[PDB]
């Protein structure tokens, strides 16, 4: 049940880092919209950088460090 | 080859093997026959023939260990040759077969003095 | 990302003019007993962001001979400035 | 990539502390295992949590009708029990031993559930076979090909180690 | 000369600790650890000197899964197609 | 020999009773029957997740509901 | 004492052992790590105010050698993060690698040691364990040898059989022109090594014998050159016959086994066809050659004997194994095309 | 991110009371002489730190004891495995090889 | 407490090191180290790597660095001046300091300047992480007690400290 949760936590998270991505501008030297940075094809857990954008503002500063130096 | 760090594997029994008198085995020791009479010359022993239980032991020890190591010296050379017709007689596209002329045809240089 | 490019202008601490000169010898033998740290840190990330689980040991056995070894090398700089009193790698005198 | 759209998703989620929900949590899945077991099996068995949603939706439906069919039978001793619990560090269970009846007293009696002591989560078990067990593994693209192996015969030398001259 | 001593009788001296997937000891993983049972598949009856010029796709991504080194890049590039026009148009997002 | 060993013990009776204690934790070990208990309490903590596997024919045994009859008997322990 | 020294001397090839026999980046660092911590006491055991001027050279310069090593090792673990022992996956690694390992084997730079420290250790007994030192390293390059950047081990090659050759010729002490001469012989074996690797070993077996009964023969209180004068007048002359038996061989003339490595290298060397390059070698161990003669012609020209020196006394030393070594230091040349495909 | 509150927290309390100390009667108007009369009671003393040794082996004796007490530090997180007869009979190796590694040098301390 | 409380670090560290790596008379030698090793334990306490950690203050900073400092009274050194003593220790330093600034200025001042420094960006610590996780004594480093399968690697560490003292127990 617990895991149920969260996969559907981070498809949620990619879409809304996408499809907030790709309004943000559609370039003529831009990108495909959600290529791929590899060849092979299978879902490969995110880089914290994927999750969260540029954002970078503090909810990030309790993730990544948030169980590091304390409860 | 295979099966590593063996002096030699179980397929070295199909060859001969390398019995004895030959000229090498008899030189093996040979070299240590010329040896042995070193082993009293440097001590002054000053015998020239000294004990024969030191002016042998040696003979005895090259002509077997010489002999036991020819035993893989020649399988090495085989494996070497089974290796590559086995590679040779496949890709015959890498392999042709030369025609037959004989001198109607050939011209050399032709420089005489 | 920039975490392995420090440290790694550190691990240019060998700078080798003050890796065996000029004398108090015991400067030179230090920037060695602390070229580790640059070794271990080094391999205590590269191990860790990535889970290897296993060669989790292996920082720890880069102290256990970084401390036995460089341990013992202090022993000789006691013998030669017992004789003497100053280290000064300015003695030479076995010549070539 | 295809991902899912925004759909099949701001679905019920059970909402409740992390206290509460090691209240239960115990006569909770010993006794359900309808999809739940199944859906790790949508899981280990074939990976990319994304090809399978689907059981998602059922597992964490069990959850919904469980939480809200204990709210009529006997949500009393229930909240009075989650409240020693949720008295707090480390959320023991060894202090509310005493309470664990009175939640417990007709709950294994009167809906009819067991205490499921240490047989729960334990005994690797077995689900069955519904959807296509996949071939065509995680990624899997080509064989490739090997080198053909060498025994025929074992010759002599030819003529002798054809070295410089040395016979033999 | 590499003698290979643990090949010919049992022991295991090292072996275990080699490579990125083996064994961890409660079964937990590393993050590119799908990579290797792939990359591993491609040469192993290969003789590794074809290797370098045939599989060498499985290998690339591998690298790629490892450092990350482009995806970082073509995020990095994110930074270029906003907030350099952050005062044109589109704050991006609404917050929430 | 006994009267060394009643002879070192009028002197250095420090040690001694290290190297008596040094054995005596070696030896033992290899006899009392508790032992061998431990190996099986410890091998049975599960630290991970158990995953069930898939069930075409046999299935030996342990069926869907874990507290139907399914494997082997931890029970010991919690009389124990 | 005497027993430990048979537990240390034991404990060397155990450091070295590790070495050939192993899988795994970390234990060939261990591997030969233990021998800068157990080659030092050696040194000592005369404890003289050179020995530990000399250990303490050598230390710190085999202890960065080890050191740096350590860092080219977890470079290729950032780079596909697979330890074992196979070509360095990237080019800061083997560049890293093979130009700071030619430390411990000292090659065309980095020795102002080995005269620093064959010369001048009070022990000359032996010293002969600095042949295990060039034991070690080589079964690394063996293992990694489909990876060099092939423009450098020819480098440090080429610029060494140079280097150590007209090192000696300048040289009296015998110590030094045996440290001399032995950086040569380390021109030879790597300067193959990308081709064939085998007939490297050939050099290496060759090698190990011919220094090893040198130093044999220089144990009885031989020291100084001109020490080797007062030698045949004295001594015993079947002891000339020997030094001049080994030391022509050496640098190698056909009729002699030390033409053995050559004759059959560049049978290897060129059919890659590179002919440009083996002559200057070839040729430059020539003038290798005129420490030898010259050093030659001291012992058998009968130079003013000593001085009233009469030693009537015979000899306790222990000879062992000389009595066979300049029968196969010599002899084998007739013998053998097996070097190639034996040991391979 | 607490932790470094609760340390530069300490120092600075720490760092402050030298100065409000050793700093504030240091510039009072007194009369504080210059003489050489100060280092009491062993009044010039001229001379290097000699060695002397059974000051120093204390120091090597220990830094070796110590390293195997830090590999023999994760023994009770050991005690929770599969095969545990790999510990015992290689746990007790360690404490043995440190206890020889005693036995050896005690034939000589000299006086420690 | 920003996100570059570990750049922060580094930069110290690398201008830890500095310090000794010139020519300090060495008993200041050792406050360039203390400073480092401590700097240097801190970095490593990100990560999630503790236990691996809090040992360099027990093994080595706390433990081996004495040793360095309880000698250097045996080779002790003149009391000439110490330090600021000779004007020559104060020439070599600043290049250094300036040659990572002058690097950590335009390395990344600007959008990119240009590859070589340009390939590593900043700021969320994009890979710090992965995901979630469950718990074995911590994840990582917390089972870092094989007595099970490493067993070679240690019986070779553990006969090869029992011969450190044999050594020394001679020369000395
Ligand atoms: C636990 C084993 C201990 C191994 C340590 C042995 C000490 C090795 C010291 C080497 C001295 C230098 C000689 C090097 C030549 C080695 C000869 C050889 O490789 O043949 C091994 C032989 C045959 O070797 P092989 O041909 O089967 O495979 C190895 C060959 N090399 C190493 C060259 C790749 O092994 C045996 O089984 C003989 C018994
Ligand atoms: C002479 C110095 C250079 C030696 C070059 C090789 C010469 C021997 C080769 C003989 C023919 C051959 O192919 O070998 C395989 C041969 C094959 O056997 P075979 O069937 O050709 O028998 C011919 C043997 N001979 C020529 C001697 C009659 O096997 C041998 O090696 C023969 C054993 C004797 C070889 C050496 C004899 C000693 C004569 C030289 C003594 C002094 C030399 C300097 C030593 C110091
Ligand atoms: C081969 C693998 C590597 C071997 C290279 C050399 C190993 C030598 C080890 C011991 C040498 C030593 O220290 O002896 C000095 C000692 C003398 O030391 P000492 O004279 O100073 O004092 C002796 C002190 N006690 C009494 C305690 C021993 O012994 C000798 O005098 C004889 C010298 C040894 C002879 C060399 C042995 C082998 C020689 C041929 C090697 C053949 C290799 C096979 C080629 C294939
Ligand atoms: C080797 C046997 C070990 C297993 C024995 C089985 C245990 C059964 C009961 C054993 C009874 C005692 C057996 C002999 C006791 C030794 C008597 C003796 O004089 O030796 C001490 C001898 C006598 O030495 P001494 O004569 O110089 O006296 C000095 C003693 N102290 C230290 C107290 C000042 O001393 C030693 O060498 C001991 C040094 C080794 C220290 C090892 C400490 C133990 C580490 C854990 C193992
Ligand atoms: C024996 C296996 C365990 C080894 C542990 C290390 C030594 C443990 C000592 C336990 C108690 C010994 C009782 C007193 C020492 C013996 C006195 C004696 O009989 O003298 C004869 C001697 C012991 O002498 P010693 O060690 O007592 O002091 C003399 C100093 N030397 C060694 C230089 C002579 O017998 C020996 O020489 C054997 C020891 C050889 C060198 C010691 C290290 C190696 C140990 C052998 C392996
Ligand atoms: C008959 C043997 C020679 C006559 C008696 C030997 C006298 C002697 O002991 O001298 C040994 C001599 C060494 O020569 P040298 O040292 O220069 O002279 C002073 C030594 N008294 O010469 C030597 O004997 C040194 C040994 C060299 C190798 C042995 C050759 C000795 C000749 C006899 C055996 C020959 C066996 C082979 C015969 C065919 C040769 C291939
Ligand atoms: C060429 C073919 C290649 C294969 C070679 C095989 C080795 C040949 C074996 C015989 C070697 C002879 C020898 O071991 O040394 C000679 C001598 C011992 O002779 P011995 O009869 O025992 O006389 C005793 C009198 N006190 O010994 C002495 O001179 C002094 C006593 C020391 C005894 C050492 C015994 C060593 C035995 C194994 C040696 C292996 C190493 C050989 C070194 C070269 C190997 C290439």
């Amino acid at each position: 049940l617990l895991q149920a949760e969260k996969d559907r936590r981070v498809l949620q998270m990619l879409r809304e880092n996408l499809e907030e991505e790709a309004t943000v501008m559609k370039d003529v030297p831009g990108w495909k919209v959600g290529e791929s940075v590899f060849h092979t094809t299978r879902w490969v857990t995110p880089m914290m950088g994927e999750l969260y954008g540029l954002r970078a503002s503090e909810e990030v500063l309790s993730a990544t460090y948030g169980f590091i130096w304390y409860t | 080859g295979r099966a590593t760090f063996q002096f030699l594997p179980d397929e070295a029994r199909s060859l001969p093997p390398p019995k004895l008198t030959d000229p090498r085995l008899a030189f093996v020791g040979f070299l240590g026959y010329c040896s042995g009479l070193i082993d009293n010359a440097i001590r002054r022993r000053p015998v020239l023939l000294a004990g024969l239980h030191r002016q042998l032991l040696y003979i005895t020890s090259f002509v077997f260990v010489g002999y036991y190591l020819l035993k893989r010296q020649d399988y090495m050379y085989a494996v070497r040759d089974h290796d590559m017709f086995s590679y040779i007689k496949s890709h015959p596209e890498d392999f042709p077969e030369k025609d037959k002329k004989t001198y109607g045809e050939v011209f050399e240089e032709f420089h005489p003095v | 990302s920039m975490v392995y490019m420090n440290i790694m202008m550190a691990f240019t601490v060998s700078l080798v003019g003050l890796l065996m000169y000029r004398s108090h010898l015991m400067s030179s033998l230090l920037c060695l007993e602390g070229m580790m740290l640059s070794l271990f840190v080094m391999a205590a990330l590269t191990i860790l962001n990535s889970h290897f689980t296993l060669a989790s040991m292996m920082p720890i056995i880069l102290l256990v001979f970084a401390a036995c070894e460089a341990a013992l090398g202090l022993s000789l700089l006691v013998m030669v400035s017992n004789t003497y009193g100053t280290d000064y790698v300015q003695n030479l005198n076995l010549l070539q | 990539v295809e991902l899912p759209s925004l759909e099949d998703l701001k679905v019920q989620e059970v909402k409740v502390s992390s206290s509460v929900l090691k209240a239960a949590a115990h006569h909770y899945g010993a006794q359900c295992d309808k999809p739940n077991k199944e859906f790790m099996l949508c899981r280990w068995e074939e990976k990319d949590p994304r090809r399978c949603l689907e059981e998602g939706k059922l597992v964490n439906q069990c959850a919904l009708e469980f939480f809200r069919q204990i709210k009529r039978h006997c949500a009393e001793p229930f909240t009075e029990y989650w409240t020693c619990i949720d008295y707090s560090g480390l959320q023991l269970f060894r202090r509310c031993r005493k309470q664990q009846a009175q939640f417990d007293e007709c709950v294994l009696d009167k809906l009819g559930w067991v205490r499921p002591d240490l047989g729960d989560l334990s005994k690797v078990t077995k689900v069955k076979t519904d959807r296509p067990l996949p071939e065509n593994p995680y990624h899997s693209r080509a064989r490739p090909e090997p080198n053909p192996e060498v025994e025929g015969d074992l010759k002599p030398a030819r003529h002798g180690s054809r070295l410089f001259f040395w016979t033999m | 000369p590499f003698f290979d001593v643990q090949k010919r009788l049992g022991v295991d001296l090292d072996r275990w600790m080699t490579i990125q997937s083996a064994e961890q000891p409660h079964k937990i993983p590393s993050r590119c650890h799908a990579f290797e049972k792939e990359w591993i598949e491609c040469a192993h009856g290969i003789g590794s000197i074809r290797a370098e010029k045939e599989c060498k796709i499985e290998f690339e991504d591998f690298r790629e899964c490892l450092l990350r080194q482009k995806t970082m890049k073509r995020l990095h590039a994110i930074r270029r197609q906003r907030e350099k026009l952050i005062k044109e148009g589109k704050y991006t997002p609404p917050p929430h | 020999v006994a009267a060394f060993l009643k002879n070192v013990w009028a002197k250095e009776p420090v040690l001694v009773a290290s190297f008596a204690i040094a054995g005596l934790a070696v030896i033992l070990p290899t006899l009392s029957p508790y032992t061998k208990y431990s190996l099986m309490i410890n091998r049975a903590t599960p630290y991970n997740y158990p995953v069930p596997l898939r069930d075409d024919g046999n299935m030996p045994d342990v069926p869907s509901h874990p507290q139907d009859p399914q494997g082997p008997s931890l029970e010991w322990l919690k009389r124990l | 004492n005497p027993i430990i020294f048979i537990i240390i001397l034991l404990t060397i090839m155990l450091g070295t052992i590790i070495v050939m026999i192993s899988s795994h980046w970390l234990l060939v660092w261990i591997g030969f790590e233990m021998n800068m911590l157990a080659i030092i006491p050696i040194m000592m055991k005369n404890h003289n105010p050179r020995a530990t001027e000399a250990s303490t050279k050598y230390f710190l310069t085999q202890s960065t050698a080890s050191m740096l090593l350590m860092m080219a090792v977890i470079i290729n673990l950032m780079f596909s993060g697979q330890w074992t022992v196979m070509k360095l996956f990237n080019p800061m690694a083997s560049m890293l690698m093979t130009m700071a390992l030619a430390m411990k084997l000292g090659m065309a730079p980095f020795h102002f040691w080995v005269p620093e420290v064959t010369q001048g250790i009070p022990l000359s007994s032996g010293l002969i364990l600095l042949t295990w030192q060039k034991l070690a390293p080589m079964s690394v390059l063996y293992q990694i040898f489909p990876s060099i950047n092939l423009n450098l081990i020819l480098t440090l090659s080429v610029l060494s059989i140079l280097i150590g050759g007209w090192g000696g010729l300048n040289q009296t002490q015998l110590r030094k022109i045996m440290a001399y001469s032995s950086i040569a012989h380390m021109g030879w074996m790597t300067a193959v090594l990308p081709y064939n690797p085998t007939m490297t070993l050939l050099n290496l077996i060759i090698y190990i014998i011919m220094t090893s009964t040198m130093f044999t023969m220089f144990m009885a209180n031989s020291t100084t050159t001109t020490l080797s004068l007062s030698h045949t007048w004295n001594k015993t002359p079947i002891m000339t016959v020997l030094i001049l038996a080994t030391l022509l061989s050496m640098g190698g003339l056909p009729p002699l086994s030390g033409f053995m490595p050559k004759w059959m290298i560049i049978q290897e060397m060129t059919k890659n066809n590179s002919i440009i390059l083996p002559t200057f070698m070839a040729i430059t161990a020539l003038l290798n050659l005129y420490f030898y003669m010259r050093l030659t012609y001291s012992t058998t020209l009968t130079m003013f004997p000593s001085t009233n020196n009469m030693k009537m006394k015979w000899q306790f030393p222990l000879m062992k194994k000389m009595t066979f070594l300049p029968t196969m230091v010599v002899l084998s040349t007739m013998m053998l095309p097996l070097t190639p495909m034996l040991s391979v | 991110m607490n932790l470094m509150l609760a340390l530069l927290t300490n120092f600075t309390l720490a760092t402050l009371l030298v100065i409000i100390a050793f700093w504030l009667p240091q510039l009072n108007v007194y009369s504080e002489k210059t003489s050489p009369y100060e280092c009491g009671f062993d009044p010039m003393g001229s001379a290097r730190l000699p060695f002397s040794m059974k000051f120093f082996l204390v120091a090597i004796t220990f830094l070796l004891f110590d390293l195997e007490i830090a590999l023999l530090l994760p023994l009770p997180w050991a005690s929770q495995t599969a095969n545990l007869n790999t510990m015992l009979t290689m746990a007790l190796f360690l404490i043995i090889l440190l206890a020889v590694s005693l036995a050896y040098e005690w034939t000589q301390k000299g006086l420690e | 407490m920003m996100l570059y409380i570990v750049f922060i670090l580094s930069v110290i560290f690398v201008m830890g090191f500095v310090g000794f790596s010139s020519k300090p008379s060495p008993i200041y030698g050792g406050l360039g180290l203390i400073v480092s090793g401590g700097v240097g334990c801190g970095i490593v306490l990100n990560f999630g790597g503790s236990f691996l950690g809090l040992m360099v203050f027990l093994i080595y900073l706390g433990g081996m660095m004495v040793v360095f400092g309880y000698t250097t009274a045996m080779a002790t050194e003149q009391y000439p001046e110490i330090w600021l003593s000779n004007k020559a220790v104060l020439g070599a330093f600043v290049t250094g300091l300036l040659m990572e600034f002058f690097m950590v200025y335009y390395v990344l001042k600007d959008k990119e300047v240009e590859v070589v420094f340009e390939f590593n960006g900043l700021g969320d610590w994009v890979i710090y992480d992965t995901g979630d996780s469950g718990f074995f004594s911590e994840e990582a480093m917390g089972i870092a007690a094989l007595y099970s399968y490493g067993t070679w690697l240690v019986i070779v560490t553990g006969w090869s400290l029992l011969i450190g003292v044999v050594v020394i127990m001679e020369i000395t």
